[PDB]
């Protein structure tokens, strides 16, 4: 049809898959039909990445769309005390890793002068081959599009830096010569262990807040175990 | 007749009579009525293969999922099954036309009543060029249009150009978004690669001989010309081997003479596609091709048809009356036929006699 | 106009007034000074609609 | 809240219809 989105194939609720409330409305366009490592906080109720007890299991936030791909905002299962559904054990099928906002990988290939890049499209002033990561920052931030330094975060070294993003609508490319911009891609593999973060993000890789959540088999499917995390 | 079209109130010095050697030049206007005739016959023939009529104004396309069994085990179960949908929505447009007959006085003291009936036959006969007008240039104009129903805007598709929802997958065969059937050659002169490429547009989607398919190709003679030296393992034109012969006729496609065929296609010859253009359409089969343009009329019984009305000037000196009607078109099965211009590079581009802004008769 | 392109048509009425028996009624306006003001909504100028 | 008139040719564009959600408009002149 067009997409597939993550589902819960296998959950039986009665060994230790619980109901709980949200503590917190859900973004239905950052976070619904997706898989979301949770906690609960220092009340009875669900959070998305760690709350009080850290990761605790996984949520499904499963919504309509509108037949123009829009989704529905009225829902009963999504505003904070809404009930809703947390797994320790079962399937997830159509799986795919959680990441939020948009990040870029920026590298310069030039070693003298000043390079290029297009925030939607549109250029930036000219940056030097060694700029600081201050200095991106003020770069990006620095045309008459709207979207000012309060949704940018930059890190890194004159070689290489990372601009990540928490909105979805902001896209870095390269335009002159002497750099170039990847955005990160995330993807199920097959045969690879899940670990839930205290964002509530679940990523093939531990940093240092990972707590195994369960492992594929084929890349389309995730066999749910929460490692429950502790004190 | 020529592409002269007198136009203004008629006047006497507009009036034909009976001239002193006794020929009865009033006589003479049924003259021309056998090659209009024979327009009709080919202009109509065109538009029953060309059309078929709108019973409803909007069409969904839908898309729907797929799913698989899994190897069994005893202990374990299976994996789920579930069915997404996705939908477009499509019409056709409505418009407007009429046309001015008006007379002097003068006029209508003197006429005889088949000098009116000559304008009137006129008239029929520039309504039947204006409906075949509109019914090609909906097939030829690879633009997409806008029309409002039921107060909501929705697109009027041609062929696929680009624009709209992306072609379903086959078999084996997908599509992205930038796919077209309005193509070029890429060379001077036709080829037996260009029927074979042409066909391979239809057959992309399932529309193809192993489906039961019949195919029409329309074409100039120019094209037919430089198609019938085509054989089976022989190079043709700018290094293309073909992979049939052309097989000559000693029959119709409906009611159109075919004067042969190469591979599937039914060749027919017809003055009216414009030299460098090949027209192909599919029909029937495992698909059930219907013909490829939608006619839509008005909703209401007294808008439909070819009208006459009663003027706004019904009294000496000057009188009038209006002809009109309302009709529109789109394409529903957008994959159902393909146009090829035959040029070495570029875009493709609408024959002028076909593209939107041109005019009302062909 | 009544077929194509326009149809129209109109409505119309003929009528007026005066007073016969000038005695039998009276106005008075609720002010300080100055002379009687006819109210705006009841002006013969003033528009068609009350 | 002061009264407006609307004069001219009605055309379309001054035509109410069903709405797009099938509000018959037209059985609400006499509201």
């Amino acid at each position: 049809a067009l997409k597939t989105k993550p589902r819960w194939d296998k959950y039986d609720g009665y060994v230790g898959n619980y109901r709980g409330v949200l503590g917190e409305d859900i973004d239905l366009d950052t976070e619904a039909n997706r898989v979301l490592a949770v906690g609960t906080n220092s009340n009875g109720a669900i959070v998305v990445g760690a709350g009080q007890t850290g990761i605790k299991g996984l949520m499904i936030v499963a919504v309509g769309a509108d037949i123009h791909g829009a989704m529905l905002d009225g829902g009963i299962n999504n505003h904070a005390g809404d009930p809703q559904d947390v797994g320790k054990h079962g399937e997830i099928t159509n799986f795919q890793p959680t990441v939020f906002g948009r990040t870029f990988g920026v590298a310069i290939s030039a070693t003298e002068g000043n390079v290029k890049l297009a925030v939607n499209g549109v250029d930036t002033g000219n940056i030097a081959y060694d700029t600081s990561a201050a200095n991106l920052k003020s770069g990006i931030v620095a045309v008459d599009d709207g979207f000012t330094a309060d949704d940018f975060t930059v890190t890194g070294t004159a070689p290489n830096f990372t601009i990540v993003t928490t909105r979805t609508d902001v896209t870095i490319t390269a335009s002159g010569e002497g750099v170039t911009v990847t955005e990160a891609t995330s993807v199920a593999a097959a045969g690879t262990n899940y670990y839930g973060h205290a964002d509530g993000t679940v990523n093939a890789v531990k940093g240092s807040d990972g707590v195994y959540v369960g492992h594929t088999q084929e890349a389309d499917r995730l066999i749910v175990n929460v490692k429950d995390e502790e004190d | 007749t020529a592409p002269v079209r007198q136009e203004g109130i008629m006047t006497q010095g507009d009036l034909v009579t009976v001239t002193s050697d006794g020929i009865d030049l009033n006589a003479l206007w049924n003259s021309f009525a056998e090659s209009i005739a024979i327009y009709n016959e080919a202009m109509d023939n065109l538009i029953q293969l060309l059309t078929y009529p709108v019973t409803v104004p909007v069409e969904p396309v839908v898309q729907i999922g797929e799913t698989t069994f899994e190897e069994a085990t005893e202990l374990g179960v299976p994996r789920g099954a579930g069915l997404p949908i996705e939908v477009f929505q499509m019409g056709y447009d409505l418009r407007h036309y009429d046309k001015r007959n008006a007379y002097s006085w003068m006029f209508l003291a003197d006429a005889d009543g088949r000098q009116v009936e000559a304008i009137h036959d006129a008239v029929l006969w520039a309504d039947k060029r204006l409906v075949f007008r509109k019914v090609m240039e909906a097939l030829f104009d690879n633009r997409t249009r806008r029309a409002n129903i039921r107060n909501q805007a929705y697109n009027v598709y041609p062929l696929y150009n680009g624009d709209g929802v992306p072609p379903p997958r086959f078999k084996n065969n997908v599509f992205d978004e930038t796919h077209s059937h309005y193509v070029i050659s890429h060379n001077s002169v036709v080829d037996s690669s260009d029927l074979e490429d042409l066909m391979e547009l239809l057959a992309e989607h399932g529309y193809s001989p192993q489906a039961g398919t019949q195919f029409l190709l329309l074409a100039n003679k120019a094209e037919t010309d430089a198609i019938r030296q085509f054989r089976r393992g022989v190079v043709n034109n700018n290094g293309a081997t073909a992979g049939y012969d052309f097989i000559p006729s000693p029959p119709t496609f409906g009611g159109l003479a075919v004067i042969g065929s190469y591979g599937f296609w039914n060749i027919v010859e017809e003055d009216y596609i414009p030299p460098g253009y090949l027209v192909g359409v599919g029909y029937g089969g495992a698909f059930n091709l219907g013909n490829p343009v939608g006619l839509r009329q008005h909703a209401n019984p007294a808008m439909q048809g070819l009208r006459i009305i009663a003027g706004n000037y019904q009294r000496y000196p000057l009188v009038d009356g209006f002809y009109a009607r309302s009709f529109g078109t789109g394409v529903r099965q957008r994959g159902g036929a393909a146009i090829m211009q035959i040029k070495a590079s570029g875009a493709y581009e609408c024959p002028p006699i076909y593209k939107k802004g041109g005019g009302f008769l062909v």
